[PDB]
């Protein structure tokens, strides 16, 4: 945690959780285009998830 | 604010550096309407990499 | 500007608006083609945009 | 009561210490009502850059 921000805030991806969420759904895409998914799952649904 | 605009739409993969505090990329567009919160990136196009 | 013409006029390609206007169409296909636009969207809207 | 009056207005775009203890930047202007409590930077211009 940080202290109080002195001036006006906007949504920023900088903040310690931001990251662990987009590790994390970096990581499930790379999930969704394993060697797994890519055989079983349909290719054109594949780009949706 | 065009340059603007397009710079607060993917403030995700593309953060630049906006030239004060009190406001951020993701700050509403609206807003940049000082010259002195003109973001240096786009004042010399060199300090963006 | 230019002077005014006295003949039969024509829509032509090399004003300074046609140059602006066929310079951001340019640049927002290079957009829509980029690398984290390709991941989300459909490869085959994008060929419709 | 009329300088902290700004002074308490940019706590957060131009902060500074306010040498006096126990009244900070962001205390209210109407409550200064002593000698004592005069600030050393309202004394004295030189202690703010």
């Amino acid at each position: 945690n940080q202290p109080l921000p002195r001036l006006t805030v906007a949504p920023t991806y900088d903040s310690a959780m931001s990251n662990w969420i987009s590790t994390t759904i970096a990581f499930f895409i790379r999930v969704v285009n394993s060697v797994n998914m890519t055989a079983t799952v349909n290719d054109l649904t594949r780009r949706t998830m | 604010k065009v340059f603007m605009a397009l710079a607060n739409l993917l403030a995700q993969p593309e953060p630049i550096a906006i030239g004060v505090p009190g406001m951020h990329q993701t700050t509403p567009a609206s807003q940049f309407s000082h010259p002195g919160v003109w973001p240096p990136g786009f004042l010399n196009p060199q300090l963006i990499n």
